RNA sequence: CCGUACGGCUAACCCGCGGAAGCGGGGACAGCGGUAGGUGGGCAGUUUGGCUGGGGCGGCACACCCUCGAAAAGGUAUCGAGGGUGCCCUAAGGUCGGCUCAGGCGGGUCAGGAAUCCGCCGUAGAGUGCAAGGGCAAAAGCCGGCCUGACUGGACCCGUAACAGAGGCGGGUCCAGCCGCGAAAGCGUGGCCUAGCGAACCCCUGUGCCUCCCCGGUGGGGGCCAGGGAUGACAGAAAAGCUACCCUGGGGAUAACAGAGUCGUCUCGGGCGAGAGCCCAUAUCGACCCCGAGGCUUGCUACCUCGCUGUCGGCUCUUCCCAUCCUGGCCCUGCAGCAGGGGCCAAGGGUGGGGGUGUUCACCCAUUAAAGGGGAACGUGAGCUGGGCUUAGACCGUCGUGAGACAGGU
RNA sequence: CCGGUAUGUGAAGCCCGGGUACAACCGGGUGAAGCACCGGUAAACGGCGGGGGUAACUAUAACCCUCUUAAGGUAGCGAAAUU
RNA sequence: GGGUGAAAGGCCAAUCGAGGCCGGCGAUAGCUGGUUCCCGCCGAAUUAUCCCCCAGGAUAGCCCGGCCGGAGGUAGGCAGUGGGGUAGAGCACUGAUUGGGGGUUUAGGGGGCGAAAGCCUCCGGCUCCCUGUCAAACUCCGAACCCACUGCCGCCGUAGAUGGCCGGAGUAGGGGGGCGGUGUAAGCCGUCACCCGAGAGGGGAACAACCCAGACCGGGGUUAAGGCCCCAAAGUGCCGGCUAAGU
RNA sequence: CUUGGAUCACGGGGCAGGGAGUUCACCCGAGCGGCGAGGUUAAGGGGGUCAACCCCGAAGCCGCAGGGAAACCGACAGGUCC
RNA sequence: GAGUACCGUCGGUCGGAUAUCCGGCGGGAAGCUGGGAGGCAUCGGCUCCCAACCCUAAAUACGUCCCGAGACCGAUAGCGAA
RNA sequence: AGGGGGAACGCGGGGAAUUGAAACAUCUUAGUACCCGCAGGAAAAGAAAGCAAAAGCGAUGCCGUUAGUAGGGGCGACCGAA
């Protein structure tokens, strides 16, 4: 027979695939590493709209 | 069908007649040891389609009869003639 | 001493952070490799029979026995006519002896008497293990006795299948061996005769012998002879469907389709005379039963065409037949007149317009002298139209597990 | 389709016995999943029939029991793109 | 056997219910088409059994070529020795089928003088005599005809019979005419083995199989089927009779 | 092709050239020829006027003895008649 | 001369059949008083050999080239290409 | 020092279906077509842990026989050595 869309999902084909170039980068802790226990403090720049984490973000 | 459990009837080793017991065959399995079942069984191996037909679904409603006939002074068995088909088989004296 | 499960641990292995060293989390699980069972149209390869007054549904004429067909030797087919077998029986098998049946009548029981008692007549009008046909009476039938020849080793011949070929399967005539019955002669290799059944390879059992790679032993294998285990599509594949998206090769050996043939049916008639018609067969009507014409309805058949054209209806245009609806001329009448019925000669002319429906036909409307019916490849698509019908798209109902289908609708 | 469960069945492996100077081989036991068994699920696939009888005269079976079967077409719509 | 698809099996270079190019590949088919010079000798078959067999094959039958062998054979007829159950006929068995008489009178429903199955009748069965009819699956009878065998006639045969061996095939859709079963019929299925197929010529107006008749080449004659008014070779022929409807 | 062809059954506008039972292996027969209870070489070797010719080479194959699954056993070269 | 000889099981291949060779997985020796083979496995004899390391000419296969020859074709033929 | 190229011949791995069995699944087609890697003018093999059987032989390769034999195989079609 001929296949199934998600059969062809699992190709990994432009169709299917998701457009992160557009995205904000990713969102992360601090590694523990640098915060063995030295508790570091920030200040927010800005907030921003992301177009893929369906929320926004701040710098 | 009734039948008798003696009778007497001429045996070939003994080359007179003398009074002789009747008995059925009693049917058994295939011998692994046998050369047929051995290479039944190495065709069997693999990847490969069933190599041998396969008849199921096979029974005549009515066999004929497999006797056997032992005698009482020299202990060998013979058989009488061909076999005869029938449903119903009693021993009765 | 062997296992199984439960609890915990970290050092293998795994996951995350890391430039790395190392840290954190999990943890002998998972993952990886080998093997064993299940589930598995997700993916493949295949199969899904034949005969057939086309094919399919149906049936089996797809293995056998009897009567007819069948043509007084033999042989002879059809989805020809009438029916049966796919068993049963330790006796319904072998032999010896003795006896004779069905029914009816006359006596005696008695609801017919179903059966018992008596005598007579009685060629079988009975019975046989089961179909049909054949055979049979001091019997092949009934009543009893004794038995297992329903056996082992082997030859030859006939039939299935004539004449004229056959594996397997039936059957017949005998030779030896060992036995049964009988006084003896004689009979006995199943059932009075003709139906009741099956290759190769493999396996099981019996029995006595031969054999396994230099030799000899043991366990286990292979071989020769005999009997059993099955293939009814019965001289024997292991086996479900749809295609209206369909393809290839062919077929007029075979349907739809017009034509040829035929005429059961269809359209149109006749003979005779029961009667109906107040009486009066025959003005008119005319039962039951018999005899026909046409080829314009439908069927039957399968001779022609498998890419001749495969179409219905309508519009347009031409022509022919008469079994005459009107128009011309006549006859009878249960014809006063007006009109009506029925019949004869005559095909020169006429036979139209509208509503619903794809319609032909049928139905209705208003007019009209009347508003007849058929043929010409169901006249006419190198003349038109394209509403129906009969491809590929889609919806409803019903049937189907489903893919799907419907001489059902849109 | 999902879940649960004492028993049963259940392949290889393992164990026991017999056999073989050893093996092949024979019998039994244990044995996961699955099957079996017990339950939930229809905006899952699907189904929603049968009778034998009718109260006041012309028709009514409009009401009530029944035995078949898991149950027996509710509201609406109806000669329907379904007759 | 993959892509893509607001899903039509739509689109992927005029190619899609699995693209195009080359290769496997001179794939396979029991189905269709084709198969190249002359004369001469002989000359068929479409029917039985078997096959997942019915548009195909095998075994036999029917044709041809060569050899062996050595003395008979039998497509016709006569006489006899035996066999048969068709046509016809008939009722002696099996089964059917009209009616009138003489009887037992009854198993049995209506009954009637039934003081209640009753002795008497009564419609009904069975039994003989008449009377009128039948048979593919009936027969007390029974042909023509066919078959086997013996002898003789005839014909064939030592210029080689019956037969036997070796080898090469083709034929497995038949048709017309007569007979039989079936069918409204046409047709379907068999049978015989004369013809067409595979057969010229002379006639039926033309006609595959109806009649005459079987064919090397050139000539001369006599007949056959049929025909003799003209077409058209041969008679407007003879005797006796009929028809008036172009029958 | 077909039971059946002048067919309203298929192929057929003209001319010239091309165009269809071949080769090998095994088997069954025959028309000739050689040797004959025996017949015959293969690969290869030697010589030569050097792919033709002559001489060697009997390995093997068929036949002379068959029957039998096998172990095994093991026959008239002529007695009589037509 | 060791994950070797050998044992079992799975897959492939072979004429190799209970008796071919290769590979995967699980086991796993002796080692000179030593070890292997002899078509099912085991016992006894007899015969023949010494694996698990390495190298080696000639006799053979071919012809994009060269030489020679031909009962080969003779311009629609012969290699597609004179 | 290696890489790339070379008609046929050579070595090592991966590996179908048409077709035949008058269907088809074991089988056959076939270790074939095709694919990947590696060399040379030749490559590969090669000096018995062998063949045999009362006798013995003495690495490897090639030709002729052995032989359509032993043997494999829906023991069918066919396949096939030393
Ligand atoms: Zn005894």
């Amino acid at each position: 027979g001929k296949s199934l869309i998600q059969q062809r999902r699992g190709k990994g084909t432009t169709t299917f695939r998701a457009p992160s170039h557009r995205y904000r980068g990713a969102v992360r802790y601090v590694p523990l590493n640098l915060v063995q226990e030295r508790t570091l403090r920030g200040v927010v720049e800005e907030i921003l709209h992301d177009p893929g984490r369906t929320a926004p973000v701040a710098r | 069908m009734k039948y008798p459990k003696q009778i007497r009837t001429y045996c070939p080793f003994c080359k007179r007649h003398t009074i002789h017991k009747v008995e059925k065959v009693k049917k058994r399995p295939r011998s692994e040891l046998s050369a047929g079942q051995r290479r039944f069984r190495r065709k069997l191996k693999g990847y490969t389609g069933f190599p041998r037909p396969n008849p199921a679904g096979r029974e005549k409603p009515v066999k004929k009869l497999d006797l056997r006939f032992r005698c009482t002074v020299c202990g060998k068995a013979h058989t009488r003639g061909q076999g005869f088909r029938v449903k119903k088989f009693e021993l009765v004296e």
